[PDB]
């Protein structure tokens, strides 16, 4: 493509560029509306922060601005600075209309515009592994605004494989093979997505199960099996680009515009939604392999409490 | 006793708590409070510290938060995590509104140690019997854990494991047949079910029951175990239920011999008794532990059951302060370990 200049983390300080969770701050020479987020500064701080960086080029993903790294308080702070999204949360905005029907169309019209980040991010062989209602904004609050995301806290690096398997099983049930990985990895993006296009619909969750199916469900059997591909197991499971090559999707804005009644459940109760709000990001957690935990020794190396007790008697007999 | 506390705001959240604890680590959270990793001066070791904002929200909230005090409080187990610390920044009971839990943080949980390693037959013979042990003492103050997962199992270098995060409510995967249809009133073997459902994976390396749905699952259950049969009916309470039942295939059991080719026999035995269909036919903690396939760790002299659990509470109705204030006697009556 074209080479682009690398990543400099200004070492001066921040208060002399800009005026004094994301926090705001004005910067001097041009007054700007811009957000800022701060952490701990080290590797993972920082090697998520050069994910993110080099992850601005995508309309769709948030634009960093610059990352100063500097020395708050007694600790070193990687404060990073990028380009503020006022448009609000997506959950958010939906949520609080009014009449208006959420129409299919315009939740195809969404998936696109994340669909499209996942394609690029994973073109990249970058991980984005992080999908929920905290990180998902929109730029302006007025139209013709795109939304583009946000929160790569945990975004990684995936390599390069790639994706078959049918049909049926054989004698030697099953067994294992690479755990995380090059496909299981993006296999949670997609979990992440899906599961969004449920919330999308009935505002419902797979915790999956369609509504009953009367019930604001038309959505198409296209519609459902589609769900169906994103929604369970992470080795057939549903490709970005398998998912852009969809006419739902590929042809979106062409869709019906089925009206629904998503925005009215969800917002009918609104309790319920911060309890649903935490479950996706436990779900996640559940299936992000990411951090390394232990790696038990050998049971024969292995020493504790337990085994030297059972060692011992088993030496009395 | 009152320690000297110090606040701090983490991740726009607030954090009251004794000086004892440094280097706080927001590690996560969800609808029942947000979790901090840190390092307990007093004991030396990384610990949980769970903040419950919302704990009384709702009289669904205070006794929910009482339950797990009081389990937590209990808990006195090697296999099963208790209660390290459990504080206040309220200084009487009209100001107490956040309440903190301290755990020790050990090691990385099960789920996660198998995507960066493959056991040995050796690893899960001990990992599970560990399970056992400590369910045996639970099962003894007749309580029940009802959400074990190799993501509730906390495991570290030496192997040692513990119990953790008990279902407080009184991802479908671990689930015994029965609860999750709700069939009936469950019986403590379902957390062997659950054993099983582990057991099984950690060997295969794959997931014994990843059904999609409540359906799907079942389907996928009763093909291996079979179909239920006139004894496992009667104990359905559910009409409807017990229709649907009859209304299915044929479902002979399976032979477990075949599902589990090249696996040590005494541990493919061990699979049959504990997943079988009919609850009230399921191999309890106490005889597991005393299976074949443990005796390289058995023991009847170091296998302790618990004190009585007084679940009296359970039905008793009350209001939400009178529930905030039985969570705060306890939280006072707390006596840190040794």
């Amino acid at each position: 493509f074209h080479v682009k200049s690398g990543l400099q983390i200004k070492k001066n300080a921040i208060i002399d560029d800009y005026k004094v969770k994301v926090l705001q701050i004005f910067n001097k020479r041009t007054q700007e509306k811009f957000a800022l987020k701060m952490l701990q500064d080290c590797p993972k701080a920082r090697r998520e922060v050069e994910l993110h960086w080099r992850a601005s080029q995508c309309p769709h993903i948030v634009r960093i601005v610059d990352v100063y790294e500097n020395l708050y308080a007694g600790r070193k702070c990687l404060l990073i600075v990028m380009e503020c999204l006022d448009g609000g949360e997506l959950f958010s905005r939906i949520q609080d209309r009014g009449d208006q029907a959420f129409t299919e169309r315009e939740a195809s019209e969404i998936m696109k515009s994340i669909g499209e980040a996942i394609q690029y991010l994973h073109s990249i062989n970058i991980a984005h592994r992080d999908v929920k209602p905290e990180n998902l904004l929109y730029t302006s609050k007025r139209p013709n605004a795109i939304l583009k995301l946000t929160d790569f806290g945990f975004a990684k690096e995936t390599t390069s494989h790639n994706s078959l398997t049918t049909p049926c099983y054989t004698p030697y049930y099953v067994a294992p093979e690479v755990l995380g990985p090059e496909k299981y990895d993006k296999s949670c993006d997609m979990w992440s997505l899906g599961v969004i296009m449920y919330i999308l619909l009935c505002g419902y969750p797979p915790f999956y199960e369609f509504p009953n199916p009367e019930w604001s469900e038309v959505s198409e059997e296209v519609k459902m099996l589609i769900r169906n591909l994103l929604k369970t197991e992470p080795t057939q499971r549903m490709t970005i680009t398998e998912f852009m090559n969809h006419p739902w999707i590929m042809q979106s804005t062409k869709v019906p515009q089925t009206p629904l009644h998503t925005s009215r459940v969800l917002k009918e109760d609104k309790e319920r939604w911060e309890d649903v709000k935490e479950e996706m990001t436990s779900a996640l957690a559940t299936m992000r392999v990411d951090y390394e935990q232990i790696k038990i020794k050998k049971i024969e190396d292995a020493s504790n409490p337990l085994l030297l007790k059972r060692r011992k008697k088993a030496r009395a007999l | 006793e009152r320690p000297t506390f110090y606040r701090q705001e983490l991740n726009k959240t607030i954090w009251e708590v004794p000086e004892r604890y440094q280097n706080l680590s927001p590690v996560g959270s969800g609808a029942y409070g947000s979790v901090c990793a840190a390092f307990d001066t007093k004991t030396g070791l990384r610990v949980a510290v769970k903040k419950l904002s919302r704990p009384f929200q709702s009289i669904i909230h205070a006794k929910r938060t009482y339950r797990e005090l009081r389990l937590l409080k209990h808990m006195k187990h090697e296999n099963v995590i208790g209660l390290l610390d459990v504080f206040t920044p309220a200084r009487s009971l009209e100001e107490f509104n956040d309440v903190y839990l301290v755990t020790h943080l050990m090691g990385a949980d099960l789920n996660n140690i198998v995507k960066c390693q493959k056991l040995t037959d050796d690893h899960v013979q001990f990992l599970i019997y560990q399970i056992l042990r400590g369910l045996k003492y639970i099962h003894s103050a007749d309580i029940i854990h009802r959400d074990l997962k190799p993501s509730n199992l906390a495991v570290n270098e030496d192997c040692e494991l513990k119990i953790l995060d008990f279902g407080l409510a009184r991802t479908r995967w671990y689930r015994a047949p029965e609860i999750m249809l709700n069939w009936m009133h469950y019986n403590q073997t379902v957390d062997i079910w659950s054993v099983g459902c582990i057991m099984a994976e950690l060997l295969t390396g794959r997931t014994l029951f990843p059904g999609t749905d409540h359906i799907d699952q079942l389907k996928l259950i009763l093909r291996l175990v079979g179909t239920p049969g006139a004894e496992l009916l009667k104990k359905i309470s559910s009409e409807s239920a017990r229709n649907y039942i009859q209304s299915l295939t044929q479902m002979p059991k399976m032979n477990f011999a075949n599902v589990f080719i090249g696996a040590n026999p005494l541990a493919v035995d061990l699979l049959e008794k504990m997943l079988v269909l009919d609850s009230d036919k399921r191999i309890t903690a106490a005889q597991a532990l005393a299976h074949a396939y443990f005796a390289q760790y058995h023991d009847p002299d170091d296998e302790p059951v618990a004190d009585p659990y007084d679940q009296s509470f359970e039905s008793r109705d009350l209001l939400i302060d009178e529930w905030k204030s039985l969570t705060y006697d306890e939280v006072i009556s707390f006596v840190p370990p040794p």
